[PDB]
């Protein structure tokens, strides 16, 4: 009765439940409460997904369906409905609240009057029916918001101007992006929409602070919770305009931090030259001001101290009050000392850290000063320090302050910071100081460089925080184009800004010196800013940029980090480099770096501890083995610091808990005192460093920390929640659980390392072999912590190698400049923006596949302390602290070390995952999960029991599978590719079981059958999993090695291999030959294109392909070209009718855009509430993508190919991202086979051990010498029907051509010349060649049929030969061949020296003379030159020998020519003075200067309109020089092979082709309507009628090259080597 | 005029400053012209058909880079850029590049520390010759420093 | 547990794996060379 | 025990610098010091296979650079190597005592390239040479 309770809340709640309603300045109502809607409509959804799961849901399956239907369309229709009223909301404020709008923009103002009216009209219904189920009846309320959310969008993007004028007046606005800037100038009236943009235009301020009328701005606050109040609060309502008061705020930031300045010096001054300090004054004056004046003012009152005790000292021989100086900085360090060891609250606890960090650097230059003594204000020692120096009596309060630094005199910006880490002030800082400084007085740039981590950029930035500027890093990449850095240069120009450009150097070569024009100009403006002859009551300085005066402000700096010897970055021009002043900055002061900042954080052995963990790391580095993911640098360093402050505040929060539990004791200088600091630093060692070690390298840092810290030891804590937590999800997803030493222990142990790393570092990467555990570590980690903290997990997997670098980020339009989103700068904002409160969520955005630098580093200011995301737009996104980067990967091999030492490590290696570990999920699903979707569970249950002896450690199959990785195989063995195939087929199996069971209700299978039928298919299965990539003799080495060590009954042959025998399905073995009859193959289907012969090969194949096919799992044949493959697969595929293949020819220029192509044609996008599938249009049939050449596509320079990418996590993660919209694609009835030469072979490369996880591999060789005579032996007794009197010489016919055959392929390799491959095809066009030739005859003696045989060898196996050598022994072992195998014939007879054949003098084929043919082809060129062409040849013997061999290509379906030759030799001219006599129409492309790719499909579809749908037989000549880039190519190999192209025809020219054939179909009377059906006969007529004639040059590295370019050129086309005239 | 090459407006602003100068007789100077190989053959071939003003003067700025053109190496005349020969000769190429005004100031010892300046760079530019003993690198000890 | 011992273990470790990588490309170059084997990808870039 | 008292070329090493660290740590562990707290010094013997004491290690095929080493003490010469017939490189704890001021750190460079560093050398002068003739001749020592 409880269903009906569920569906009573539902009703009455969507009964009631009424759109709330908010009045918007008087204009409308807008829908208010968004959460609220869309969580009730969440959890009714799931509500009802659970009422589906009980039992007696069938009775309410109707009502349900209904609410299920509902709720969706409540979710969509709200989905839409907030996007629409966000935009309406700020569009509207833009276009009513300037006045101006209407006249720049007047149509764009139309279209918007126009769509508010209708978004107004809108407001009245629903606000006249707020209940939600009344606006959901609304007709076509949906397709009414669809249309104004797409032209709200149109609105936007035509804004673009407006916002650049927008930005001139706010120059700050130049780092705003476009929506954020049309949100921040439409809602300037509702001013509590803006505080999520204040961090992007200000250094520190992270919103305003407003009275209860949110009209007078009283200050500003920061991310911290600091506060700045200013001394004179800025009205809105004074200046209502965004930018006006948005100038007087910043105004006033500067004016109210100068004048708190003055306040907080007069305060410490104080402090400054006391002998005793009170610590209750000290702290009252550190909370009372702003952590960046704190620190400005004890520099000043420093400076001033040590200033007065020089001055003093200039006596020469007086006394050195700066003993007195060091004793108020020693006296006042003590307190903030004290002060740090007891609590504080955390704003104060980072003041007092700040200070400490100052103030040791006092005292050790006031050491430096007194041990070097120094008596003179005037001496360098002094002078190269930085010293403040304050002026009371100045009249500006924003000119009080002065920094100088050497020679160098800079102003405070009194930029407002907020609280920043701020840097330990180390020697190698003062050179960079120093360098900086000195560069800034010449007003050149800085242009610090080395190694990664080693503090460049966030030295640049302590720099300018120092002087208080505002400092903006940017990521630089390729995309930083002229136009994108010179905008940014205007930006920082008005602004005042500094501009610190890391990774500088990864621009383009001549988009660095293109910068450098800019770069040299702003810097000519600052210098003669300078000149005192300038008077700041003239013009202003400006400088050229963009064509443009542009302001320059005095506060411009330009600063550039760059690591010289890094892969991906280029190299500067010298007249860039002559702009910058470089500093080395390699060996950071890394001891003094951890010595500063224990110190800092409450250590009492800090000085102790540095001296410890600073060497620790160094050992480290030079004892531990060499890995593409070790890094113990700086960054290393910094992370086990910062975790040992954490770690020592959590034990001191821990011990005062059971202290005050326990009893009552409070004491914070017992707790200090006996607090194991040695200890807590191992801990952040250990959960820091740990992780990233390998098996070999984690004794080694053991016994360093045990020798480098004696007598201490690290325990562990148990994470006990957690491991419950994981313990329940890895039962849930059927993964094995194991606590320390039991099976799957150290997966756990990763897991939970795995955890360690999300609390400490905000990048995460995931180092492993394939098959190691990693997805499953961080999918189960997931999901627990959403269980076990109650907060939702969602994961946004990205493959960062299948897609584009500008799909991945996004792109800048080069006319427009328009920024399109990418699919990770989409998923970012989307969360940061929060608008389905994706802030509340643990988002995870896990990078799965290969990293390179020239898409990882984009990231490098993301996964630094930054935390920001930096666009070539300046648009620049924080990230949220709830979103971890993640990478999953099997090697870092071409990752630099900008990103090594920029991530936290955790190491997987394969031993991680135990194969046993894989056995239990495999019998664990098993036992659970039907196949079907029960009597089939019931199958499965028994199976899983009987196969539970052999799948355990030690065991049958752990046993075969060792002996398997001994054995070498086609392709690189892995583990998961082995058990991935044999779980599959054991599925089969199961579905056997099953279909006997059906096929015999009355009577099923019993136990004793099954346990036969399972053992026996176990080693069937074992046996074509292991061995299923290998040759013949190895398949019989892994039989015989399981013969030794199994106890299953087996074959009792003796000499006959277990490989040769299937499992019938009564449980006993039967061979494979007695499934191999001796056919009788029909006269006219002799060796046609689907007719195959059945072998032992093919039999075997077949039932293995089947196997896989059915379960539709993703399979590869691998083999030799000719081998068989396709002829396998698609024989295969005829016993599955629910299948359709369609066919893709790779090639070396192969993308994912060919696989998008056919997704196109043959599949379709449809919306489901789920998210987008696609399925094929057909509805029933799976699709099989059938990939010929999948080793072909290249392989970058990073070892990536981009379509094996794409397929990979197109597998498996069951789908793929559409770039249109960033969105997720889900495939559904779409599978892939995939066929390929083996990898050593030229041109091919090694598929991934990822992408062959989850692809078994076949290897199908060359049919032997038994099996040639077999299938070619019933080919020749077929043909030679045609003729009883031949019958009798079928046999030495067929051996005569195997011979001949098997000569050819030993005698010609791909080593002498590329083309030189010999197959099986060969035989078949021998077979068919002979037959088209005796078809027409009546009689013919032997004589004549072995000329016919002789002419067919000739043609097939001398066309191709090169040198004179080798068509020499092809002439003279025909001879002995036909004579060896035909003995007492007539020699001269059927072996005249001219063997030629033409039916030109004759109606069939028949043998031709010289002569006769000579005079026939004299007479024909002489009418072909009045009617084609006028060009006299000459003919030769050799002529008349290659007209016949283009007559008999072009007589052919499916012809297509490759002639390869000398320029000048007449292949053109031959193949069309042919192309006439054949009756083909010759087509040649007219090339040009500006022919281009769009031309070259312009050229196709008319060709293949002309052939497909005309009828019209075309002779298609191409040259190799009308190659005018590598998409021709790629455009014929596709066109070549299945006569089609798969995106040539789109849009209008889809639909025009389609009425053409129409047309063309009925004018056959051929009953075709569909359009599936039509392109069929499309490209069927293609295939009969065009004939494509490729010449070449005879060259020799091109020759290989077009091998792998175009592979349809050497497979489809017949090649006849014209050469040279002899 | 100067204009660094690498932009396609680069190549706009480069069109514009030659066609003005060989009318107006200023000097138009391109720096980098070894990243544009393609752009180079094109400005050979309009250098070839043109009839400047007297004082035009276009100068071409390149690394001698293996790629540059060799039609527009034979047009034009080459000038080769490299360290000194010696201390000798490059305390001469420091003497002069320093204007005589800027080595005599008020301070009659500005003159002894600009020597120095020179022998001091002299010394370790030579050094530079020698890479495993003079230095441990190729360092960039040029006019810039 | 002795640091000397771990050391040269993994000397030995890199060089035996070395020695057996050099010695059986070469026995493949030397069986390419003397026509007893077929030239893959890999070793026409050994053998160039 | 014998791997302690074998002469090791450093050129040789896969890893020279592991070596280094190697027998940093044997002296630490058999002595009960921190690591951190051993320094390394130099001792040059003409004899080769001589006797080292407990903290003593041999390496051999070092080359100097424009000096020869007679009695510990270098000198600048005129050849452009001089080999060092058995290198004992002891690890001592730290003392302090500051430069003698006629010590000079020579770098220990793999090889002539002089592009990794594996050491650092404080070797000691003879007669009146001066420590920045040293500098400016470029001497070094190579591991091979
Ligand atoms: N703890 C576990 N218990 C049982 N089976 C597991 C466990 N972890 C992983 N597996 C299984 O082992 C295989 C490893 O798959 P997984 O995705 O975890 O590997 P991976 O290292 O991420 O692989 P890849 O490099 O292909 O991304 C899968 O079949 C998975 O179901
Ligand atoms: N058992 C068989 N029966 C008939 N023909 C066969 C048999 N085995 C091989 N062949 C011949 O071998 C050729 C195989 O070529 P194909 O399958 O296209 O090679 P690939 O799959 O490598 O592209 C076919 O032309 C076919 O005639
Ligand atoms: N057998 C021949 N006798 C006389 N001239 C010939 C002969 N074959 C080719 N030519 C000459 O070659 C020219 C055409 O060359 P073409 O066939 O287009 O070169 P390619 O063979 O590279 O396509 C014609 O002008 C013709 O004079
Ligand atoms: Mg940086
Ligand atoms: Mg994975």
């Amino acid at each position: 009765m409880a269903l009906e309770e569920f569906l009573k809340q539902i009703r009455e709640v969507w009964n009631t439940y009424e759109l709330d309603l908010v009045n918007y300045q008087n204009k409308c109502r807008l829908i208010r409460g968004w959460d609220d809607l869309f969580n009730k409509v969440k959890e009714h959804i799931n509500s009802v997904s659970a009422m589906k799961l009980s039992p007696y849901y069938k009775v309410f399956e109707e009502d349900a369906l209904s609410w299920e239907d509902k709720l969706n369309r409540i979710m969509a229709l709200f989905d839409v409905w907030i996007d629409v009223q966000r935009r309406w909301v700020y569009l509207e404020g833009i276009f009513t609240g300037s006045a101006d709008i209407k006249h720049l923009l007047p149509v764009e103002t139309q279209r918007f009057q126009s769509i508010s009216t209708e978004f107004l009209a809108l407001m009245k219904k629903v606000s006249k029916s707020p209940l939600v189920m009344d606006v959901l009846n609304i007709q076509g309320v949906q397709r009414s918001l669809e249309r104004l959310a797409d032209l709200l969008g149109k609105i936007q993007k035509a804004l673009g101007e407006y916002l650049e004028r927008e930005r001139s007046s706010f120059p700050r606005f130049y780092f705003v992006g476009d929506e954020d800037l049309l949100e921040i100038i439409g809602n300037s009236k509702n001013v509590a929409k803006l505080q999520k943009h204040f961090k992007k235009m200000f250094a520190g301020v992270s919103s305003i602070i407003l009275n209860e009328d949110n009209s007078v701005v009283l200050g500003i606050s920061s991310r911290e919770g600091e506060e700045v109040m200013f001394k004179t609060p800025v009205s809105i309502t004074e200046h209502p305009k965004i930018n006006e008061w948005l100038t007087l705020v910043e105004k006033e930031m500067r004016v109210t931090l100068a004048k708190l300045l003055a306040e907080s010096v007069t305060e410490v001054e104080i402090f400054g030259k006391a002998t005793s300090i009170d610590p209750n004054t000290y702290i009252t004056w550190i909370d009372k001001y702003q952590a960046q004046l704190v620190v400005l003012s004890a520099q000043i009152a420093w400076s001033e101290n040590v200033e007065t005790a020089l001055s003093s000292m200039g006596g020469g021989g007086d006394a050195a009050p700066l003993h007195s100086v060091l004793s108020n900085v020693e006296v006042t360090l003590n307190v903030l000392a004290d002060s740090v060891l007891m609590e504080q609250p955390p704003l104060r606890r980072r003041k007092l850290e700040h200070l400490i960090t100052e103030l040791v650097h006092q005292r050790d230059v006031t050491r430096s000063l007194i041990k070097s003594k120094i008596d003179n204000a005037k001496s360098f020692e002094w002078l190269s320090q930085m010293r403040f120096y304050f002026d009371p009596k100045q009249t500006d309060v924003l000119q009080q302050l002065s920094i100088q630094m050497a020679n160098a005199k800079f102003n405070y910006g009194f930029e407002y910071l907020g609280v920043q880490d701020k840097l330990v002030q180390t020697p190698l800082t003062d050179r960079c100081y120093l360098t900086m400084t000195q560069a800034l007085e010449a007003r050149l740039g800085g242009s610090p460089f080395g190694p990664a981590g080693t503090g460049k950029t966030e030295s640049v930035k302590a720099l300018g925080h120092q002087l208080g500027r505002f400092v903006l890093v940017f990521n630089c990449d390729e995309t930083f184009d002229f136009q994108a850095m010179g905008r940014i240069f205007v930006g920082l120009c008005q602004v005042g800004a500094w501009g610190c450009f890391d990774e500088f150097n990864r621009l383009e070569e001549r988009m660095l010196s293109a910068v450098s024009q800019q770069v040299q100009c702003i810097q000519e403006a600052l210098r003669e800013h300078s000149n005192p002859n300038y008077d700041k009551t003239s013009a202003p300085i400006t400088c050229e940029l963009l064509n443009k005066q542009v302001k320059v402000s005095p506060d411009m700096a330009i600063f550039i980090t760059m690591n010289p010897g890094y892969a991906g970055r280029s190299n500067l021009p010298d007249n860039l480099k002559k702009l910058f002043r470089s500093l080395a900055m390699t060996k950071p002061d890394r001891q003094l770096i951890a010595q500063v900042m224990l110190y800092s954080q409450g250590f009492r052995t800090a000085e102790v501890l540095a001296n410890k963990i600073v060497p620790f790391f160094k050992l480290c580095d030079e004892q531990l083995s060499s890995q593409s993911h070790y890094d113990f640098g700086l960054r290393a360093l910094k992370s086990v610091l910062v975790s040992a402050g954490n770690v020592k505040r959590e034990r001191i929060q821990k011990i005062k808990r059971e202290k005050e539990e326990r009893g009552e004791a409070v004491d914070e200088g017992e707790i200090a005192e006996n607090l194991p600091e040695q200890e807590i630093l191992i801990q952040s060692v250990c959960e820091t460093m740990v992780p990233k070690l390998v098996a070999e390298d984690i004794p080694l840092l053991f016994s360093l920390l045990s020798d480098v810290f004696p007598g201490v030891q690290y325990h562990r804590g148990e994470m006990t929640a957690l491991r419950e937590e994981l313990k329940k999800v890895c039962q849930e997803m059927y993964l094995t659980y194991g606590d320390g030493e039991e099976v799957g222990g150290m997966w756990v142990e990763k897991v939970l390392q795995l955890y360690q790393i999300t609390q400490i570092n905000h990048g995460l990467m995931m180092v492993g072999p394939s098959g190691s555990g990693k997805s499953m570590a961080w999918r189960v980690l997931l999901k627990a912590l959403e269980r076990l903290e109650g907060v939702e997990g969602v994961a946004h997997i990205i493959d960062p190698k299948a897609i584009s670098k500008d799909h991945l980020y996004g792109t800048l339009d080069p006319n427009t400049r328009e920024w399109t989103d990418g699919l990770f700068t989409h998923v970012l904002r989307k969360i940061i923006d929060s608008v389905r409160g994706e802030l509340q969520k643990r988002q995870w955005i896990v990078f799965d596949g290969d990293v390179d630098p020239e898409w990882v580093e984009n990231l490098n200011s993301v996964l630094d302390d930054n935390k920001l995301l930096t666009l070539p737009n300046g648009e620049r996104l924080s990230l949220p602290p709830n979103v971890r980067i993640m990478f999953e990967v099997q090697d870092l091999k071409y990752a630099t070390l900008a990103t090594v030492s920029r991530c936290g490590m955790v190491w997987f290696s394969e031993d991680v995952l135990s194969t046993d570990m894989i056995f239990n999920n495999f019998l664990a699903r098993l036992r659970s999960i039907p196949l079907d979707e029960s009597p089939m569970l019931q199958i499965q249950r028994d199976a899983a029991t009987i196969m539970q002896p052999y799948f355990t450690s030690n065991g049958l199959v752990t046993k075969a599978l060792e002996h398997a990785f001994q054995l070498e195989h086609i392709m690189d063995l892995t583990r998961l590719r082995c058990l991935g195939s044999l779980f599959s087929m054991l599925h089969q199996a199961c579905r056997n079981v099953a279909q006997y069971n059906a096929n015999h209700p009355d009577f099923p299978m019993q136990i004793e059958q099954l346990e036969r039928y399972i053992q026996r298919y176990l080693v069937y299965a074992i046996l074509w999993s292991l061995s299923g990539d290998s040759r013949l003799k190895m398949r019989a080495e892994l039989g015989e090695y399981i013969r030794r060590i199994t106890t299953v009954p087996l074959p009792t042959a003796p000499n006959i291999p277990i490989i040769d025998y299937e499992v019938s399905i009564s449980g006993e073995w039967s061979p494979w030959q007695a499934k191999v009859p001796q056919i009788e193959v029909e006269t006219h289907k002799v060796a046609a294109p689907d007719v195959v012969v059945p072998t032992l090969d093919t039999v075997r194949h077949e039932a293995l392909l089947y196997t896989w096919l059915a379960e539709h799992k993703p399979l590869v044949l691998c083999g030799p070209p000719g081998s068989g493959k396709t002829m396998t697969l698609f024989s295969a595929l005829r016993a599955l009718p629910d299948m359709e293949v369609v066919g893709l020819n790779f090639s070396s220029a192969t993308t994912p855009e060919l696989l998008l192509k056919t997704f196109d044609h043959y599949c379709e996008y449809r919306r489901t509430p789920n998210g987008v599938v696609l399925a094929p249009v057909q509805l029933g049939k799976w699709l099989v993508l059938f990939c010929d050449e999948i080793n072909l596509p290249d392989m970058d320079k990073y070892g990536t190919q981009r379509v094996i990418s794409f397929i990979r996590q197109m597998v498996e993660h069951g789908g793929f991202y559409r770039t249109s919209d960033q969105t997720w694609v889900k495939l559904e009835r779409i599978q892939f086979v995939g066929a390929c030469n083996p990898p050593t072979d030229p041109g091919r490369k090694p598929l991934s051990h990822r992408f062959l996880r989850h692809v078994p591999v076949v290897y199908v060789d060359y049919p032997g010498p038994a099996s040639l005579t077999q299938i070619y032996g019933t080919f020749n007794r077929a043909m030679l029907r045609l003729i009883p009197s031949l019958r009798t010489y079928a046999e030495p016919l067929t051996a005569a051509m195997v011979e001949f055959y098997t000569m050819s392929q030993e005698r010609f390799t791909q080593d002498t010349q590329p083309h030189y491959i010999y197959s099986p095809r060969e035989m078949t066009r021998w077979v068919r060649g002979i037959f088209e030739a005796l078809r027409p005859l009546e009689t013919l003696p032997v004589e004549g049929l072995i000329r016919i045989w002789a002419h067919e060898a000739l043609r097939l196996f001398q066309d191709r030969l090169v040198e004179d050598e080798e068509r020499r022994w092809t002439d003279e072992n025909i001879d002995t061949v036909a004579l060896k195998h035909f003995p007492n014939i007539d020699r001269e007879k059927a072996m005249s020296r001219p063997i030629l054949y033409s039916n030109w003098l004759s109606k069939d084929y028949i043998p031709v003379d010289q002569e006769e043919l000579r005079d026939y082809v004299k007479a024909r060129l002489k009418v072909f030159y009045e009617e084609e062409l006028d060009v006299p040849l000459v003919l030769f013997n050799e002529v008349l020998d290659h007209v016949l061999r283009i007559d008999r290509i072009f007589r052919q379906p499916q012809g297509h020519l490759l002639l390869i030759g000398v320029s000048g030799a007449g292949k053109t001219t031959l193949s069309r003075f042919v192309a006439w006599m054949n009756g083909l129409s010759v087509y040649q492309i007219k090339v040009h200067r500006k022919y281009t790719g769009e031309d070259f499909d312009e050229d196709l579809r008319t060709v293949l309109r002309r052939s497909g749908c005309k009828n019209e037989k075309i002779a298609f000549i191409m040259d190799e020089s009308n190659v005018l880039d590598s998409g021709f190519l790629e455009r014929m190999n596709t066109l070549l092979a299945n006569g089609e192209v798969p995106g040539l025809f789109e849009g209008d020219e889809y639909a025009t082709l389609m009425t053409q054939c129409k047309e063309g179909a009925q004018k056959e009377g051929l009953m075709l309507d569909s359009h599936e059906e039509l392109y069929k006969w499309f490209t069927s007529q293609v295939i009969r009628n065009l004939h494509v004639v490729f010449t070449m040059n005879p060259s020799s590295e091109g020759l290989k090259d077009r091998a792998a370019t175009s592979p349809a050129l050497f497979n489809r086309c017949v090649l006849n080597w014209f050469g040279d005239w002899s | 005029t100067s204009i660094a090459i690498g932009s396609a407006e680069g190549f706009n602003q480069a069109d514009k400053a030659i066609n003005t100068a060989v009318k107006s007789g200023r000097w138009v100077m391109l720096k980098n012209v070894h990243l544009a190989p393609g752009w180079l053959m094109q400005l050979e071939k309009k250098l070839h058909s043109l009839q400047p003003h007297a004082c035009f003067r276009l100068f071409l700025t390149m690394e001698i880079n293996p790629k540059v053109p060799v039609n527009l190496l034979r047009a034009g005349r080459i000038f080769v850029f490299e360290p000194p020969p010696g201390v000798k000769a490059n305390m001469l190429r420091t003497f002069s590049s320093i204007p005589v005004s800027r080595i005599c100031k008020s301070p009659n010892e500005r003159a002894r520390l600009y020597f120095l300046l020179a022998w001091f760079h002299a010394i370790i530019q030579e050094r530079l010759r020698y890479a495993p003993l003079g230095w441990s690198k190729k360092y960039e000890f040029g006019e810039s420093d | 547990k002795d640091p000397l011992f771990r050391f040269f273990e993994r000397e030995v470790k890199m060089g035996a794996k070395l020695l057996q990588d050099v010695r059986q490309d070469l026995a493949d170059v030397v069986q390419v060379c003397e026509g007893k084997k077929k030239q893959t990808n890999y070793l026409r870039t050994l053998i160039n | 025990k014998e791997l302690k008292n074998i002469h090791v070329c450093l050129g040789g090493l896969f890893v020279p610098e592991a070596y280094i660290t190697a027998t940093r740590q044997y002296v630490a562990q058999a002595n009960s010091w921190s690591l951190e707290e051993l320094c390394l010094e130099v001792n040059v013997t003409t004899s080769q296979g001589a006797t080292l004491d407990a903290c003593s290690f041999g390496v051999t095929g070092l080359k100097l650079q424009g000096a020869t080493c007679n009695n510990n003490k270098l000198s600048l010469s005129n050849a452009i190597s001089t080999a060092l017939p058995l290198t004992q490189l002891r690890w001592v704890k730290q003392t302090n005592t500051e430069k003698k001021a006629s010590v000079v750190t020579l770098p220990v460079y793999l090889n002539f390239t002089r592009a990794d560093l594996i050491f650092t050398v404080d070797f000691e002068i003879a007669t009146k040479e001066d420590p920045r003739s040293f500098y400016e001749r470029g001497v070094a020592v190579l591991c091979t």
